[PDB]
């Protein structure tokens, strides 16, 4: 509805969200932010944009998000797993171990 | 900075194979950038891990 | 003192072939030569009488004050010759010496205040070094040639068409030539406005006011750094192909020895029942019949022509095995700047860079590996090296106006990333006489 | 009349910028310029696009055409048959080809007898084009405008190159402009009013 | 020109080091005031730095502006530096240490080859004074000359973590710090620090003598410290949250040791071996400068 | 796909000049 | 003869530990770390002289073993394998080499193999001629005994 | 033989041409070396090669 400033026909409707959006406490915005997130690399770089959408799925999505990036899975972990599932002296090679 | 999707292009694989004895000779050296490589069988990482 | 600075001194031939005329035109009289006897207030006089600050030599050693005279006030001394230029004048301080000047071109226009006899500059001399010398036909080619393209029908200019005869060619050669009347001994006169008309006063090269307008730009553009695209000397040496820039010239490493390359450093000799290519090294006189185990040498080589191909192979093998750096002096090249997909079209064995003709030009290839994105963190280990042996000796980027243009992150510039210059945003403004020019830098 | 010149419109100059572009590089967002902007902004923007590896200052092929014996393929002008020796044939790819080109080159200028013309041109209102463009902008313009990196200014998606072009811009020792300038020889009349573009 | 001020020319407010933190500008000094560490049964002696080559990189002329304070500042601290060793920029560096260059350090840290009297620039005898040493950074890869890269963090931890007493001592016990961290918190903070104008700390460093260059170390001894923090988060072998009283602390085990970690993570920036190769001189350098 | 290169070079356009029958300017 | 390890080498026993891939320059380079120093190495070109000492070949990769060998000629490293076992067979010159044996296999193959490494007694070699022409080209040996 | 200078692969034999050709005494030339014109027509008539 941020968006129908200047825009909306109906003049009652305008004045009120100018009015809102006027206020100190209330400051609408839409398209690519700048997260504490910027450049933080997770094969591609985190960014952030600030998107029409509830704020329950919003907190999700940041939620799975922070989530895939704290998790510091490496080739080391997969190596590991897979030593446990080898005969006993199995050599593994190939990734950096991070 | 980002990694490389497509397929690249690679410098010419050249596969010197050393024996116990050989007669090294450099005639004909390619100028250009060139990876020499001693084995035969190095696409050894088969194992696929998803 | 600075190259600049010092005693003005030109040989007599350029004198004559392009001072002399105009001083002639000019109506002054010919100015004066010094004697050992040659006060400065002299000096002073002539060049105040010539308008041109230049003396002829004579004979005898010049006194001193003459000399801070002509050191002071940049005259031009004209000389016989270039032998024991020391011995023509006193050293009251010793500072001079045969070795020590600075051979540099000299406008004409720098020491003549009348425009209108100057029509060229250095350029055109920088232009004629770079051509081979030209027998008089080679000459008479190039004209010939420059009319083909051209559509003229030159067809018997040049020659005499005689009946009996046949016909003759005559030399197209006439560098600085001027109309003059001669007298009827044959003899050329000196021009004079009573008689000859004014158009005969200075030739201005034959050409219109408005084509020498034109030759100007046409100088500054062929002289143009930019343009300079025709590149002399590779250097030769193993090394893994580490830096994207294709401007890269490996520094020689602190240990190695400088050695001209000569014929006689090579040679055929026993080592271990086998006629070695054996190497001399100059300083230690050590032979090295193996390639491997010769000492870190910088090798140059002026020229290849004589060189056999037991000689380069074992200099190759030198570069390779005892890691020798060996500049080839005697090539010179196009050298295309290829970006990574494209790779390297054109390939270059050692063996044709060692044994191309003199005189032909190379086209080398280099990458410019700046734009090559990362690799995965998954690729498979590369157990191997890529080499690389072929290098240029000067920078290959002369024409490069931009380089890399990606981000580096979002925000970061690529290293190596090249922007435009400002001058080739500047538009500025017509002079007060109608040239380009930049806008001004300070607003004073 | 003699016809002493060769009067044409939208001049070709003797250098042009040549790119080389690495395709795998391209930018996720997508810009989305005024059309005026794009009119104006547009060959340049085209030309310096997300990816150009190396942007190199050649002479131009089209100028120095192969009519005048000019080959331009490689870095260097080259003319073939003018420095050769007598009584054989030249060897191909001979070096001194270059001075030949630098000659014909020379000669070619000597007698370049271009008059230009104006061609056609537009005459954007200022709301039409991004203020940065604008400021440039002087009233008119050629629809052939050339390309400039100067004019890459809040248009190129690479950021740094941006970030030096503007500052090479906000110098004051520099100033881009483009179209119709206050020339001295403004009114001039010659037939027809001289003007600057 | 800028004239070099006697305090150096960090003492010019243009120069001033910041971070942000949690986003808002703060100096380095209060941001290691945050800075926390729990000490390990490991400890870090100081070997003595072996002294730098004397070899510079040959003076080659090159194309174009070089712009070598991003070239360091992102080898050292940036986000996935690449060519961090090409050998032109630092050729040109060495042409900087030359007794009357025409080369110019423009405050901007763009090195231009022509005199261009519309940008300002530094002092020519202090930039010869800093290429004289940093130009030996041109010269990080060839294998004569590489750097320990091991070793040398112990003295970065000395003069990151360590206690004026651990400090005189030379040796501390292997560290992990820790702080109160907002999200990114390390690289946010390398990204503050990359933007930093390093070459008027280093060419004060250079330049600096006797009493000045003293209460310069004094002065700026956080400001090198941050950077060694910057160098220390990109080598540490591994980096975490602790949750703790709905705050997250950030935890970089360990200080001092170089781990030679070449992998990418998410919580910090990293050194590929070029770039590991490249710190490495840099702290040779750097410290031995600092320490004399 | 495979990553490729792909080169330009801006174009001439210079025409002879038209030949206008209309004026600006009486 | 049994080449003699030149003055400066350092002993270092293989180890799987010692190789890795790691990043370096935009490529996984089989980096090697210098259990002195502790530095690592990306490339064969430019390593320290190592007398490396391999007991058993079991376990290694073969992109390392490539490494290894490449370090053998690159950075001029002395490998000593002790797993293997061989035969010897001692040509004359006239009768030359009629079998070679490639360092991938000596690096490849299972314990218990047997190798046929043969070698030349050079000492009735023919002298060249006076006054022949020096060919190009050297012959170099690779594998070497341990023992008489 | 002269011309075997830097060309002949046999060594002392080029050092002994090498030096022989550098003594004052000697000098070898391939020529053209002198032209001389008419006087009238100014077209070369008998040259020294």
């Amino acid at each position: 509805p941020a968006l129908l400033r200047d825009f909306t026909q109906v003049n009652w409707l305008n004045r009120d969200i100018t009015n809102m959006l006027q206020q100190a406490g209330t400051k609408y915005g839409l398209g690519l932010t700048e997260t504490r997130l910027d450049y933080v690399r997770l094969v591609k770089t985190i960014v952030g944009h600030a998107l029409n959408i509830d704020h329950f799925a919003a907190s999700v999505l940041n939620i799975n998000l922070r989530a895939l990036m704290e998790a510091n899975v490496t080739a080391d972990d997969r190596i590991k797993a897979l030593q446990a599932h080898s005969m006993i002296s199995t050599q593994f090679h190939g990734p950096n171990q991070g | 900075d980002d990694v490389g999707i497509m397929q690249q292009k690679k410098p010419p694989t050249v596969v010197q194979s050393r024996t116990d004895v050989f007669n090294e000779q450099f005639a004909n050296e390619a100028l250009h950038p060139t990876t020499k490589v001693i084995f035969n069988g190095l696409d050894v990482n088969t194992e696929v891990q998803p | 003192d600075d190259l600049d600075e010092g005693i003005r001194m030109t040989t007599y031939d350029q004198y004559l072939s392009h001072i002399r005329e105009r001083l002639h035109i000019t109506n002054v009289p010919d100015p004066i030569y010094i004697t050992g006897a040659s006060t400065p207030d002299q000096i002073a006089a002539s060049v105040q009488a010539t308008h041109v600050a230049v003396v002829l030599y004579q004979s005898g050693v010049i006194n001193g004050p003459a000399s801070t005279y002509l050191r002071e006030n940049e005259v031009l001394v004209v000389m016989p010759d270039y032998y024991d230029v020391v011995s023509r004048f006193a050293n009251a301080n010793l500072q001079m010496n045969n070795n020590r000047y600075h051979e540099s071109v000299l406008e004409i226009a720098d020491i003549f205040d009348q425009a209108d006899f100057i029509q060229t500059s250095d350029a055109v001399r920088q232009l004629r070094a770079l051509m081979p010398t030209l027998s008089t036909s080679q000459i008479r080619h190039a004209i010939e040639r420059i009319a083909q393209i051209t559509d003229v029908d030159s067809t018997d200019y040049g020659k005499l068409t005689l009946r009996f005869l046949g016909t003759l060619t005559r030399s197209l050669k006439m560098q600085n030539a001027q109309i003059r009347r001669i007298r009827p001994d044959g003899t050329v006169l000196r021009y004079d406005d009573q008689i000859d008309i004014e158009a005969f006063r200075w030739s201005r090269y034959f050409l219109d006011e408005l084509q020498l307008r034109r030759l100007s730009v046409g100088l500054r553009l062929i002289t143009n750094p930019r343009i300079a695209r025709r590149f002399n000397g590779v250097r030769i040496m193993y090394l893994t192909d580490d830096d994207p820039d294709p401007d890269f010239v490996p520094d020689v490493p602190e240990g190695y020895v400088a050695v001209q390359y000569a014929h006689r450093l090579f040679s055929s000799s026993l080592a271990n029942k086998r006629n070695r290519v054996t190497y001399t090294h100059p300083p230690t006189g050590m032979a090295y019949p193996s390639p491997t185990g010769r000492p870190h040498v910088h090798m140059t080589i002026n020229e290849r022509a004589g060189m056999s191909k037991l000689v380069a192979d074992n200099i190759i093998a030198s570069v390779i095995k005892s890691n020798w750096v060996v500049d080839i002096l005697d090539i010179e090249y196009t050298a295309e700047v290829m970006t990574p997909s494209e790779g390297y079209t054109q390939h270059v064995d050692a063996e044709s860079i060692m044994t191309a003709p003199k005189g032909k030009l190379f086209h080398l290839q280099f990458m410019d590996g700046l734009l090559r994105p990362e690799p995965s963190a998954f690729d498979p280990p590369a157990s191997g090296e890529d080499m690389r042996l072929i290098y240029p000796l000067q920078p290959i980027s002369v024409a490069r106006s931009m380089r890399a243009i990606v981000n580096h992150n979002e925000v970061d510039r690529p290293r190596g990333a090249v922007a435009p210059s400002s001058y080739e945003m500047d538009t500025g403004t017509l002079s007060r006489n109608g040239d380009l020019l930049y806008s001004p830098v300070a607003n004073g | 009349l003699s016809d002493d010149f060769k009067q044409i419109s939208d001049p070709k100059g003797y250098l042009t910028y040549s790119v080389k572009y690495e395709d795998q590089f391209t930018k996720k967002d997508k810009l989305r310029a005024s059309e005026a902007d794009d009119r104006i902004v547009g060959p340049t923007v085209n030309l310096f696009k997300y990816g150009a590896a190396v942007v190199n200052i050649d002479l131009n092929r089209d100028f120095f055409d192969t009519a005048t014996g000019i080959d331009l393929t490689k870095g260097i002008p080259l003319v073939q048959d003018l420095l050769v020796p007598i009584g054989v044939t030249a060897g191909a790819e001979q070096s001194a080809e270059y001075v030949s080109g630098l000659l014909m080159v020379l000669f070619k200028v000597m007698t370049d007898n271009r008059l230009v013309i104006v061609g056609e041109t537009t005459t954007p209102m200022s709301n039409t084009l991004s203020t940065v463009v604008n400021n440039v902008l002087r009233t008119t313009y050629h629809n052939n405008v050339g390309v400039n990196p100067a004019l890459l200014r809040d248009f190129t998606q690479v950021n740094w190159l941006n970030r030096d072009i503007t500052n090479m811009l906000q110098q004051a020792g520099t100033k881009y402009g483009l179209g119709l300038t206050e020339t001295r020889l403004d009114y001039v009349r010659l037939v027809k009013t001289i003007v600057g573009h | 020109m800028l004239q070099q001020p006697t305090g150096g020319y960090t003492t010019l407010e243009q120069f001033a080091f910041t971070i942000r933190n949690d986003g808002t500008n703060a100096t380095p000094t209060q941001f290691l005031q945050l800075l926390s560490y729990e000490a390990t049964e490991n400890e870090l002696v100081k070997k003595t730095i072996p002294t730098p080559e004397t070899h510079l990189p040959s003076a080659r002329n090159v194309p174009g502006n070089v712009y070598i304070e991003d070239a360091i500042t992102q080898a050292l601290f940036g986000i996935s530096a690449q060519n961090v060793n090409a050998h032109g920029y630092f050729s040109r560096l060495s042409a900087l240490a030359l007794p009357n260059t025409s080369a110019r350090l423009g405050l901007d840290g763009v090195i231009y080859n022509s005199e261009t009297i519309n940008i300002p620039f530094y002092d020519p005898a202090a930039v010869a004074n800093f290429a004289a040493t940093y130009a030996k950074l041109g010269n990080a890869s060839t294998p004569r000359y590489r750097a320990d890269m091991i070793d040398i963090y112990a003295h970065v931890g000395l003069e990151l973590a360590g206690t004026d007493a651990e400090r005189a001592a030379g040796v501390m016990p292997v560290k992990r710090a820790k702080f109160d961290s907002w999200e990114g918190s390390l690289i946010s903070l390398s990204r503050d620090v990359v933007n930093w104008k390093i070459l008027a700390f280093l060419i004060d460093l250079c330049s600096l003598e006797g009493e000045a260059l003293r209460a310069f170390k004094t002065r700026n001894r956080d400001v090198f410290r941050m950077m060694l923090f910057i160098m220390s988060t990109a080598v540490a072998a591994n980096v975490v949250n602790r949750k703790v009283t709905k705050r997250v602390d950030r935890v970089l085990e360990y200080i001092g040791v170089n781990s030679m970690r070449t992998a990418g993570r998410t919580a910090t920036i990293t050194y590929d071996l070029s770039r590991h190769e490249f710190a490495a001189k840099f702290l040779q350098l750097t410290f031995t400068r600092w320490n004399a | 796909k495979i990553a490729t290169a792909s080169s330009a070079r801006q174009a001439d356009v210079e025409k002879p000049a038209d030949v206008t029958f209309t004026i600006e300017n009486v």
